[PDB]
RNA sequence: GCGCCGCUAGAGGUGAAAUUCUUGGACCGGCGCAAGACGGACCAGAGCGAAAGCAUUUGCCAAGAAUGUUUUCAUUAAUCAAGAACGAAAGUCGGAGGUUCGAAGACGAUCAGAUACCGUCGUAGUUCCGACCAUAAACGAUGCCGACUGGCGAUGCGGCGGC
RNA sequence: UUACGGCGGU
């Protein structure tokens, strides 16, 4: 739990409320940093991957470290066919026709 | 409209029993109004006090820190937090045409009080010396600096905090690494420059009340 | 805040000053002790050894 | 009778006084011995209406008077001095309103203990705002 | 013409020195061209010595000094007149001016 | 032989896709296909499985690392600071 | 000094030059006889030694190699030979 | 990280030049069970239960274990050869003092 | 920069001033934490390096001059078309970082005009990694090797000799 | 703080 790790540690997959089994900063390469505990009114703040800092509970359980799979968006998709295969596994959203067209 | 200096009341601050003058001064804090109690509002206040308004004859260029850890009614009882030199003395002793040597070591006592020690020292121009530069060679410095941090490693790791800071008022450590280095190169302004505190051992309340004992 | 309008006798005149030759530095003594003596600047003709009256006594002399 | 500490005639209580005498303004802020509880902060720019004179030595003079007229009013009776410059990246000399705010604090009924310079000196950091060829007036 | 034998700078067996910055104008100068001045000015401003010691809580208090090192670019060393232009034969000396304290 | 002179691994893309984009891939692509020395068995058998998943040819031990390379520089900076915070102050 | 007879120098001036640069060159080394304390064995050790010389029977260390000229370990019996 | 770790591995290649030794796992396991092995050296890289029984046999044979700070490919070049070696056992030091060192 | 307190309306900045920051409490003071740069004073007509260049400690690695030498080899050398290695700062591509400073830019000023100096803010950049680029007032504006030709005091590193 | 110019040949 984030009430025991000291300030400036690097955290992924932290619960946004106690018991939630892990919600914040989950995707590949992201991490969250804890800052500024408050030992009375037990509640700490963190630094999310959007840069938005957010005060959460002090007993939010959370796994130490950064997510594996980082650097994933550095390589270009580089052609339309490998973007077909990228979104075949996710949803039905890929060929986005311009609304002007 | 409202005066905030009516809702404050003056406490008074005590020193450890190892010092001669025991009564430092008079801090103040606001009164208790609901949550804001008048006992955490003044723990952890550092009282940057020198020796000469805390001893009877000892020098003024050495100051101490004395964090409050407890309040016992009106009294505001303190424990040692660190020392350093005043900066006017700290740069009166840094002159040209001498080599300044310094060392540092992280030592804990036998009492659970991990400290960080800073010591300095200056090569000495001799009494019949005619040449202007009394410089040391670099291997002489590396074995002076090895000898400096070796000695205060011992004279903290011997016994508890109470005899280590009491070593400090006397400031012998600097005299001992004075005498034990002048068969390598002669030195003369050899002080423990700054002492910094790193750990507190669980704050046993009986240990503080011994340090404010007889 | 309220000061006495104090009179003070001059020692040696420290020459003219004031970028037009208009002010003279005088070093007055405060008529009750000669150990207390501030350097100040007056305009007009002086005559070493006389007494002039300060409207307010200690502010500033000429130093950059 | 809520204001004033418990002193006899001869015993006096100390508070440190921060003389931040940089350029362009002057602070004659005074506080207690631990340095946490501000007793009376007054500033040289709060007692002129000219803004050239925020760092004038005369503004520092009457700023020291009111902070001595309020300190002595409360029950704190003698002062330690902790003069600053700007320090750090900037200049390290005190401004014009250093000595006059310190001398008027001695003439206007206040006792003085330890004085010590406390301006921030770095261990070689933080490139200075001038450019390379400096400010060219 | 080469004006001075060293080039205004005290480097001989080097290629590069630390650059330092001027005090008032913050200009980048090398450490060995810049005009240095170490100042041991008393912090009490001696006109106000017999005005604070009678307000002191002591009977003999050794006043702290102020320890400021100046170092100037030569563009501001001449303008603030810490150095003066010298004649071409009275120039070949490195000896500092006499002190004259009392 | 010296078969090609600039393109190297991204000659498989041919004359397509751009000049910066083929140049941008040929660092990532030589990185994701390399055999790395395994830190657990010493052999050069860390071959990339799926993205972020790295595996030994012998001793069969799967390490979850970076996407294209075995140690992300952001991962080593964290691990060097995590073990700092564990020993410093001891929580 | 237009008439220094630079074929006949004094031996004092000859001693205080380099070991090269002399009118005839000659080394500043010598050989020395050293009685180690407690044996009959005279050692014939070279002056500017570079090795640690050990004695044969009473095998203690005799000299230490140092910067120019070898420092003998014990204060010992000692003479310059030839 | 500067001057004097030529206590451990420069004494090691000395024994490689002079004395006698075995390299590899099942050679040392034979030498340590018949008492002829004087000092076994493990890598930083060796698997954790293999380390636990070589240390355990040295508890039985009353021999020394040195935990070489280095990889198994780093200990191999420290031997002076192009293998990788996790475990060795020296059975006869030449004239150095690896055994008469710190353990 | 961010917490938590303290007191109060200014703070900043300039030759002056304004843009700006501020009772959702700024500046100031105190204690804590974080991050990235940078190693002050010691620091010199000191030192090393082929040149560029190099300053916080301890520590694996490999190198180097100088000195010492009654060792060794016995001309192996010197300069060098071709061809190579290294090369400040800025610059480019990609990746981490992003405190400070800050091209561009925005605004304030000052000016007859200000696309400038002066001020607030600020992108690229300055920091690390990898790949490039090979130019500088890269200067001692003096190629390298060799010899000879006045003196004096001093310094630095070895060596030797003495109150 | 602001201070910009002065036709050609003799
Ligand atoms: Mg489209
Ligand atoms: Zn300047
Ligand atoms: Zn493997």
């Amino acid at each position: 739990p984030v009430g025991t790790m000291p300030e400036g540690t690097i955290v992924c997959c932290l619960e946004e409320k106690p018991g939630d089994r892990g919600k914040l900063a989950r995707a590949s390469g992201n991490y969250a940093t804890v800052i500024s505990h408050n030992p009375e009114t037990k509640k700490t703040r963190v630094k999310l991957p959007s840069g938005s800092k957010k005060v959460i509970s002090s007993a939010n359980r959370a796994v130490v470290g950064v997510v594996a799979g980082g650097g994933r968006i550095d390589k270009p998709i580089l052609k339309a066919g490998r973007a077909y295969h990228k979104y075949k596994a996710k949803r039905n959203c890929w060929p986005r026709v311009r609304g002007v067209a | 409209v409202v005066d905030p200096f009516s809702k404050k009341d003056w406490y008074d601050v005590k020193a450890p029993a190892m010092f001669n003058i025991r009564n430092i001064g008079k801090t103040l804090v606001t009164r208790t109004q609901g949550t804001k109690i008048a006992s955490d509002g003044l723990k952890g206040r550092v009282f940057e006090v020198s020796l000469a308004d805390l001893q009877n004859d000892e020098v003024a260029f050495r100051k101490f820190k004395l964090i409050t850890e407890d309040v016992q009614g009106k009294n505001c009882l303190t424990n040692f937090h660190g020392m350093d030199l005043t900066r006017d003395k700290m740069c009166s002793m840094v002159k040209k045409w001498q080599t300044m040597i310094e060392a540092h070591v992280d030592v804990k006592t036998t009492d659970g009080y991990l400290l960080r020690l800073f010591c300095v020292g200056f090569t000495k121009k001799r009494n019949n010396q005619i040449r202007k530069t009394s410089y040391a060679q670099h291997q002489q410095v590396r074995q002076i600096r090895k000898k400096m941090m070796e000695i205060m490693t011992r004279e903290v790791q011997t016994n508890d905090l109470k005899e280590v800071v009491n070593k400090l008022i006397p400031d012998s450590i600097g005299k001992d690494i004075e005498k034990a280095c002048q068969s390598i190169y002669p030195l003369h302004d050899v002080f423990v420059r700054k002492v910094k505190m790193l750990k507190k051992p669980k704050f046993e309340l009986g240990k503080l009340m011994e340090l404010h004992g007889e | 805040r309220v000061q006495p309008i104090k009179l003070a006798r001059v020692t040696k005149v420290l020459g003219r000053t004031g970028s037009q030759g208009q002010c003279t530095q005088v070093r007055v003594e405060f008529m009750d002790d000669t150990s207390r003596s501030i350097i100040r600047n007056v305009k007009g003709p002086v005559r070493e050894g006389d007494v002039l009256t300060l409207l307010e006594s200690e502010r500033e002399a000429r130093r950059l | 009778i809520s204001l004033g500490p418990q002193v006899a005639e001869g015993e006096n209580v100390f508070g440190v006084c921060h003389i931040f005498a940089s350029f362009n303004d002057t602070f004659v802020h005074v506080t207690d011995l631990s340095g946490k509880e501000t007793i009376c902060r007054v500033t040289g720019g709060m007692k002129v209406k000219a803004d050239r004179d925020e760092s004038s030595p005369y503004a520092a003079m009457l700023a020291a008077q009111d902070v001595a007229q309020r300190c002595k009013e409360l029950g704190i009776t003698a002062l330690h001095i902790k003069l600053r410059a700007t320090g750090g990246n900037r200049t390290k000399t005190p401004g014009p309103g250093a000595q006059s705010a310190l001398r008027a604090l001695a003439r206007s009924g206040m006792k003085i203990g330890r004085i010590e310079d406390v301006t921030p000196i770095p261990s070689d950091s933080t490139r200075r705002k001038g450019g390379r060829r400096g400010r060219r007036l | 013409t080469k004006k001075r034998r060293n080039n205004g700078r005290a480097k001989k067996g080097r290629g590069h020195v630390q650059p330092i910055r001027c005090t008032n104008c913050a200009r980048c100068v090398p450490k060995d061209k810049a005009i240095k001045k170490f100042v041991i000015r008393n912090i009490v401003e001696a006109a106000a010595v017999r005005d604070i010691s009678e307000a002191s809580v002591f009977d003999a208090y050794v006043l702290p000094k102020l320890y400021v090192k100046l170092h100037y670019c030569v563009s501001c060393a001449i303008h603030s007149k810490v150095v003066r232009n010298r004649s071409r034969e009275a120039r070949k000396d490195r000896t500092p001016p006499p002190r004259f304290r009392p | 032989a010296k078969r090609t002179k600039k393109v190297g691994i991204v000659g498989k893309y041919g004359t397509r896709y751009g000049a910066s984009l083929r140049k941008m891939v040929k660092k990532i692509e030589i990185s994701q296909h390399a055999k790395y020395t395994c830190s657990f068995c010493g052999k050069t058998k860390m071959k990339r499985r799926a993205v972020g998943i790295w595996h030994c040819g012998s001793c069969m031990k799967t390490v979850a690392g970076g996407a294209w390379t075995y140690n992300t520089t952001s991962a080593v900076t964290v691990k060097s600071a995590i073990r700092r915070l564990k020993e410093l102050k001891d929580q | 000094p237009l008439a220094k007879d630079l074929l006949h120098p004094s031996p004092e001036e000859e001693k205080r030059k380099h070991k090269k640069k002399r009118l005839v060159q000659s080394p500043n080394s010598y050989f020395m006889d050293v009685k180690c304390p407690g044996c009959y064995k005279i050692t014939t050790v070279f002056s500017h030694a570079q090795t640690v010389v050990l004695c044969v029977g009473c095998s203690t260390v005799l000299c230490q190699p140092t910067g120019g000229k070898a420092r003998l370990t014990e204060g010992c019996s000692f003479r310059r030979k030839q | 990280t500067k001057k004097s770790l030529e206590s451990i591995n420069s004494r090691l290649q000395l024994v490689m030049k002079s004395g006698k030794y075995v390299l590899g796992y099942k050679q040392t396991l034979k030498m340590i069970r018949q008492g002829k092995a004087k000092l076994v050296i493990l890598a930083n890289n060796c698997p954790a239960l293999r380390k636990s029984e070589i240390e355990y046999y040295a508890m039985l044979a009353k021999t020394g274990v040195h935990h070489y700070s280095g990889n198994n490919i780093e200990l191999g070049t420290a031997c002076g050869k192009y293998y990788r070696v996790c475990t060795l056992a020296i059975i006869d030091p030449g004239d150095s003092d690896i055994i008469r060192s710190m353990p």
